[PDB]
RNA sequence: UCGAAGGUGGGAUCGGCGAUUGGGACGAAGUCGUAACAAGGUAGCCGUACCGGAAGGUGCGGCUGGAUCA
RNA sequence: AUCAGCUUGUUGGUGGGGUGAUGGCCUACCAAGGCGACGACGGGUAGCCGGCCUGAGAGGGUGACCGGCCACACUGGGACUGAGAUACGGCCCAGACUCCUACGGGAGGCAGCAGUGGGGAAUAUUGCACAAUGGGCGCAAGCCUGAUGCAGCGACGCCGCGUGAGGGAUGACGGCCUUCGGGUUGUAAACCUCUUUCAGCACAGACGAAGCGCAAGUGACGGUAUGUGCAGAAGAAGGACCGGCCAACUACGUGCCAGCAGCCGCGGUAAUACGUAGGGUCCGAGCGUUGUCCGGAAUUACUGGGCGUAAAGAGCUCGUAGGUGGUUUGUCGCGUUGUUCGUGAAAACUCACAGCUUAACUGUGGGCGUGCGGGCGAUACGGGCAGACUAGAGUACUGCAGGGGAGACUGGAAUUCCUGGUGUAGCGGUGGAAUGCGCAGAUAUCAGGAGGAACACCGGUGGCGAAGGCGGGUCUCUGGGCAGUAACUGACGCUGAGGAGCGAAAGCGUGGGGAGCGAACAGGAUUAGAUACCCUGGUAGUCCACGCCGUAAACGGUGGGUACUAGGUGUGGGUUUCCUUGGGAUCCGUGCCGUAGCUAACGCAUUAAGUACCCCGCCUGGGGAGUACGGCCGCAAGG
């Protein structure tokens, strides 16, 4: 279909993969 | 599709869907009124909506509007609040009803009469 | 389709042969784009037909709403379409699809009345039914359930046509109940045509 | 509509142990002989 | 091959549908009823039964009108493996109104519709023709 | 012997509140750029990795939902 | 199943015990099962039903009145009495609470009918009778009965009746529009006759009682219902709405304000959409709003939907349960079907009829009670059992094609470095340049050496593989396919929830290897500024061995199987009839064009998105979000 579609999802994708680089660290010692 | 695929699992209504959080699936509930500020709708609606939040019993905090001309009711005031929908100002779903226990109905309202609570003319 | 009641001092406004019965289902304004602005055109879907049972479908392009009426007219009284009843019914349950039209056409008892959508219900109150029960499922449209609905009345057939495709004698064809509505359809075309010759 | 084949594990009682795994046994129901054995056998058809 | 009865009717509405003069197919002893009761209420023109590779075949010839124009105006078959439709006497499915019929396999062989209706017994449905 | 309540004990599980913090939705109007839509001015997109104030950029493989045609 | 295992009186046996009665109900011993993806054990909610509401029906919602069952009686245990016990107005104990006490100790129990406080948007009188019907005791009279019968209260609902009728003008007064002519309110009003239900005031006054009673009386409702009288239009209309859907429009007043709105949307000084007025429309003792449900919604599609691109085909296979099953003879009668018996209480529902001034309402008689059990009958189809068959499926035999896979050994061209010649000032790079390598001997050319990776040409719309994917050569081991004969087996088939396996690239672990390319990382340039493209360098990586990971536009964006449905032309593998390599015919493969048919359209079109059957996956507006929480796998990234 359109490509605007694929990329509204692709953002929503990126967005969260860079709030996991962030939080990388957090999340292991305070899971841990 | 493929009926034994329906014999073992499918074909179940989606959700219910509840319109209103008042509570308890009662029509209006009294209720606290507090900080009873105006606000500003979306864009192509561009005015000054006279809404109030209300603390209805049912212990939630919602925020209501208040139609008509003016409000009688100040900080404090025993409004009952039943459900409605504005659209335009987002998140307020509810309508304080007019001529009730604390909030006088609309004066010089002669017009439209149910709503609004104007008293008939002697 | 405003200011039509007149009286002209005029050659004639020729009316004339054929009072038909017409019906307008639907008009929306129809817009083109070209360099510098929009250009509004009209269509009018236009329902004729006689009351036993000849249907027509016209579609009317013109810019003018009265002008596309007319189109609608004349394009329809072009191209008709015959339809089997029995009495003033339809014979037996059909599903007309057109594309993405589809209408259910049942018939049911006498004075039960036309039960259809306003599209629906023109081309059958254009045409000779006065009591059956149809259903517009799916498009939500009007002229793919007009259009649907002219194709579901080109999947009826008459009684003694399916006997003939069969080489059996009726009786043998239909059951006995519809026989038994041929006669009283028949008989009442009698009374009331031999009321139309005295 | 579908005719579903099912299935019913009930419980029964040999006095003489004349069934054994893979048999084609009859039943009868009887009073409740124990907490869930309800069935009795009689004319044992076919030995596995 | 899963259903030997829809490819009958499929084979039908196949050879209907484009227009041909015969068709050919496995011979068994339940499209020899239906053929039989297609016979008698003349949706086809007539059967004959051939020896072929290995078993015998079922060659029917379709009966069409004064032009090219089909007899058959279809078929549905609705007793499907999988859901096996049943019918009591109150209701032998009407088809079409009446005008097709619905062959229904009862205790005493095969019949239609209407000879289920007369006779006073049901138990089936299978496909049903208009 | 059994035994309700009571007591001690360590857990399951359902929630309420929590300084601070992550993101999310809406707001107009602000600041910064201009990533995408025309070959959108480096074709776009998928997976993954790395990097960057941000949109993003690059690598490796893929894809036409790509273009003009050497 | 974001709850997968639970259970030790738990599963069965024997001897006792207990009970009105069978029984892990209980107990001693012995045996060791039992229950679970047809969801066990846990969690959440819930009295169940005749019914009610909605719906064309199928179904959805609900369980108020009336009726039938069940459970409980301040909270939690326990027995006793008795024909019979959750023993509401019984007992015993322990709690929580209210109250009396001379402090030693007692008393309580509206989830009976009224009634009070509280909670709440919200739900009635501390009524009168046992006259009727039911119940108890009594030989009977009779006594008890907040069951019941009635009454009060609330438009809370359903139905019926009223607020007058007839006459009445080229259409008054007043109102508001106006084109300044008039037009509307409006036959409506005033007036003129007439009639009075229902309220009002009078007098008469029930049936309910073929009852009870041996007493003479007896109706709570009741001086009610209802009669017959009297006076007189006399005491009696309102609410919503008039942009669109959706019956019904004009003026005045504010001109992005104040407000409206179910959605679409109306307000920026000429709004039929805001407020007021006229007028109209729709209902009417009501009319609007809010809430909750069904409908429309074929919008969870059994009846009755879908999946190339709109949401939707698991990356691909193998296979457990399951679902489904070619040809044919017999038998059983489990599915199916026919018929009769029993039952589905009453009420309701539907049809007819009767009763109340009518109706709602109530009663009588049918039907309904779509079901279930018993007896008797049928055997086509499904199934079970017992057989038979060769077309599907698999095997043998003869060939044939192929970058199918793995292991091992080896080949040359090219790039880079190295040593040595020959030989000098530039080379490299670009849109144009500069960092850069040079002048210590570079680039260039010749000879030799190292080492790694990739395989020019053949080679493409071509082959093989289930899908990823696979091209230097040779050898070794091994997988699949196709055709031909029909030798064998004789339905062994298909699909496949969970499950195991394979699965590009990037990435990960340990150990090697490291030429070229190269994220990150530098400098140069461009630019307003480049954390970019372009240039020069460049580490992980790319490579091999052994494992992880499990993802892709893993795409034909098309699950697997099967049968059929005009053709035309390429090319790949193989059999055969004819000309004698050419043509035909055939089985399997892969492309391009094309009818019918299909589709929303583009398109597909014998390699279907056509016509049908079988099984699986999956979709239910867009965001939020393939994210949180929880669990599982993983070294981590993450899935």
């Amino acid at each position: 279909g359109s490509v605007i579609k694929k990329r509204r999802k692709r953002m929503s994708k990126k967005k969260h993969r860079k709030l996991l680089r962030r939080t990388r660290v957090q999340r292991r010692k305070l899971g841990k | 599709p493929t009926i034994q695929q329906l014999v073992r699992k499918g074909r179940r209504d989606k959700i219910a869907k509840v319109k209103t959080a008042a509570l308890k699936g009662s029509p209006q509930r009294r209720g606290v009124c507090t900080r009873v500020y105006t606000t500003t709708p979306k864009k192509p609606n561009s005015a000054l909506r006279k809404v109030a939040r209300v603390k209805l019993t049912s212990q939630v905090e919602v925020t209501a509007y208040i139609p008509g001309e003016g409000h009688n009711l100040q900080e404090h005031s025993m409004v009952l609040v039943r459900g409605g929908r504005v659209k335009d100002l987002p998140g307020v779903r509810y309508k304080i009803i007019r001529g009730s226990l604390d909030t006088q109905g609309v004066k010089n309202r002669k017009q439209a009469r149910s709503r609004y609570g104007a008293k008939k003319e002697k | 389709r405003g200011r039509r009641d007149d009286r002209g001092g005029r050659g004639r406004d020729g009316g004339d042969k054929s009072n038909y019965i017409e019906r307008v289902v639907s008009i929306n304004r129809v817009s083109k784009v070209v360099k510098g602005g929009r250009r509004f055109s009209f269509t009018a879907l236009v329902i004729v037909g006689d009351g036993k049972g000849m249907v027509g479908v016209g579609y009317g392009k013109a810019k003018e709403v009265p002008a596309a009426i007319a189109k609608g007219v004349e394009e329809a009284r072009k191209n008709f379409f015959r339809v089997p009843l029995i009495g003033s019914t339809i014979t037996h349950p059909v599903q007309g699809e057109a594309a993405a039209g589809v209408v259910m056409l049942r018939p049911a008892s006498p004075g039960t009345g036309v039960i259809a959508g306003g599209a629906a219900r023109a081309v059958l109150e254009c045409a000779g039914v006065h009591d059956i029960l149809a259903k517009s499922l799916g498009s939500d449209n009007a002229i793919n359930v007009v259009h649907a609905t002219v194709a579901a009345l080109k999947l009826l057939q008459r009684p003694e046509e399916v006997a003939a495709r069969r080489g059996l004698p009726i009786e043998d064809v239909a059951p006995a109940g519809m026989l038994k509505a041929r006669r009283e359809s028949e008989a009442l075309a009698a009374a009331a045509a031999r009321e139309g010759s005295a | 509509g579908k005719i579903i084949r099912t299935t019913k594990k009930v419980k029964a009682h040999d006095e003489n142990g004349e069934a054994g795994i893979g048999d084609r046994v009859s039943l009868m129901e009887t009073r409740p002989l124990s907490a869930t054995k309800r069935w009795r056998l009689v004319e044992i058809l076919e030995k596995a | 091959m899963t259903d030997p009865i829809a490819d009958f009717l499929t084979r039908l509405r196949n050879a209907n549908s484009a227009y041909h003069d015969e068709v050919t197919l496995p011979h068994s002893k339940l499209k020899a009823n239906i053929a039989e009761i297609l016979k008698r209420e003349g949706y086809i023109s007539d059967y004959r039964t051939e020896d072929a590779r290995v078993g015998k075949s079922l060659v029917v010839q379709l009966k069409y009108g004064p032009s090219r124009e089909r007899s058959i105006a279809g078929l549905r078959r609705v007793s499907k493996p999988g859901l096996r439709v049943y019918a009591k006497s109150t209701n032998l499915p009407r088809v079409l109104g009446g005008l097709g019929v619905a062959i229904i396999s009862t205790s005493s062989g095969l019949l239609t519709d209407r000879q289920a209706a007369r006779q006073g017994v049901g138990g089936e449905v299978l496909a049903y023709v208009w």
